[PDB]
RNA sequence: AGCCAGGAUGUUGGCUUAGAAGCAGCCAUCAUUUAAAGAAAGCGUAAUAGCUCACUGGUCGAGUCGGCCUGCGCGGAAGAU
């Protein structure tokens, strides 16, 4: 998990997702891409 | 960096910052990274913003700064008391008031030339928008 | 063939031109020829829609103030300093 | 007809008998070994041409009796005898280095009759023009 | 947007390169069959092998896409009785 304040779509799977209040990057393909913001 | 290869005076007094700026229009290329924020930029921001850009660009087209700092900002040293004099001269800003074009580019393709703008606004202490040059 | 529709502004100075512009419209002038200049407002969005075209700033525009076409040519413009807006236009008679 | 079923696509100069080393180990790995090409490839070089790389298909087996069925040499190989050159690119609109014809390249394009699909004499004409314009040698008409 | 097929031929275009046929890298960036297929974008391969994509036909039967201009909000946001 990467914690940023930035957090983006790194590929073409990157998804940005809102979870309880909380910007996510969920990326199927790399695990390495999946960010929360904070 | 850039600085003024001479001035007349060494210091200049702090002054202000107010008003709207006067190069406003993309006058040299097709594309500008305009300010939209109200600051200073130092000669080692626009240099790295300059950077920023040409490397972006990859030595394509042509890119103008229209921003040259050319106030000294005094500073005066750690442990040092209040009077005695004003600082020293320690480095070189640009006063930049909102609508000024700081950079201008031409001889690319606009989303090449949003990119390389992008990366130097990323390296840039104001905010800065997108302008395209504008027949009249 | 570009269409513009204006009003006659009574209001003018700097108060009355802000005003116009946070109402979503921006002042205007028509000057040239041998008639007296006239001050108009215009509607900024529909304004600026038609003016991201160069045939606005080559062709005779039609300006509609009482019903009445006035053909025109812009032939100055002030924006704002920074955003995608328009301060005024000078437009000459054509 | 059958599914593709196993194949690969990489052969050498024909008149050379036994070729063997310019592959090598490609082939030689699933399906097909090595001393069944100096009899039934040669059994098919002779009656076609020798002395000039012909690419084929193989289709391998379980029963280790594969399918062959070849084509005529591509223009790949083909427009180096025509054209009188060897060299292709390198300097191919730097300074131009090749030169044929179109009639020559028709030719080499007739002797390929049924080495693709095609119904128009002008398209595979034009196709064989293409692969000229592209290598490096300007057409001349 | 899903789902069903393709996703080609000349071609291995080449030049190169310790190894590059689509990818250390440099050009041309053309033609054919095409309803559609880049002289190939990501991977991937020792270069090839290969997973896709770009693009097009069917099912689907109403919207859909992402830019700018703005209101309010979100994260960024760790301290000591
Ligand atoms: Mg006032
Ligand atoms: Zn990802």
């Amino acid at each position: 998990m990467k914690v940023r304040a930035s957090v983006k779509k790194l590929c073409r799977n990157c998804k940005i997702v809102k979870r309880d209040g909380v910007i996510r990057v969920i990326c199927s393909a790399e695990p390495k891409h999946k960010q929360r913001q904070g | 960096m850039l600085q003024p290869k001479r001035t007349k005076f060494r210091k200049m007094h702090k002054g202000r910052n107010r008003g709207l700026a006067q190069g406003t229009d993309v006058s040299f290329g097709s594309f500008g990274l305009k300010a939209v924020g109200r600051g200073r930029l130092t000669a080692r921001q626009i240099e790295a913003a300059r950077r920023a850009m040409t490397r972006a660009v990859k030595r394509q087209g042509k890119i103008w700064i229209r921003v040259f700092p050319d106030k000294p900002i005094t500073e005066k040293p750690l442990a040092v008391r209040m009077g005695k004099g004003k600082g020293n001269v320690e480095y070189w800003v640009a006063l930049i008031q909102p609508g000024k074009v700081l950079y201008e580019m031409d001889g690319v393709p606009e989303e090449l030339a949003r990119e390389a703008f992008k990366l130097a606004a990323a390296k840039l202490p104001i905010k800065t928008t997108f302008v395209t040059k504008t027949v009249m | 063939m570009f269409t513009i529709n204006a009003e006659v502004r009574k209001e003018q100075g700097k108060g009355a031109s802000r005003r116009l512009r946070a109402a979503n419209k921006f002042p205007a002038i028509i000057y040239g020829g041998k008639e007296a200049p006239l001050a108009i407002e215009l509607d900024h969005d529909k304004v600026m829609n038609m003016q991201a075209k160069a045939e606005f700033y080559s062709e005779v525009l039609t300006i509609v103030v009482d019903g009445k076409e006035i053909k025109v040519k812009a032939q100055d413009v002030q924006r704002h300093p920074y955003k995608p807006k328009l301060q005024h236009i000078d437009f000459v008679r054509a | 007809a059958k599914k593709v079923q196993a194949y690969v696509k990489l052969q050498v100069a024909a008149g050379m008998a036994n070729p063997s080393p310019p592959v090598g180990p490609a082939l030689g790995q699933q399906g097909v070994n090595i001393m069944e090409f100096c009899k039934a490839f040669n059994a098919k070089t002779d009656s076609i041409e020798k002395g000039l790389p012909i690419p084929v298909v193989i289709t391998v087996y379980a029963d280790r009796s594969f399918t062959f069925v070849t084509k005529t040499p591509p223009a790949a190989v083909l427009l180096k005898k025509a054209a009188g050159i060897k060299s292709g690119s390198g300097k191919p609109n730097k300074d131009k280095v090749g030169k044929i014809s179109r009639a020559q390249l028709q030719e080499i394009a007739q002797t390929k009759a049924a080495d693709m699909t095609g119904a128009d004499i002008e398209a595979m004409t034009r196709s064989i023009e293409g692969t000229a314009r592209s290598m490096g040698l300007v057409v001349e008409d």
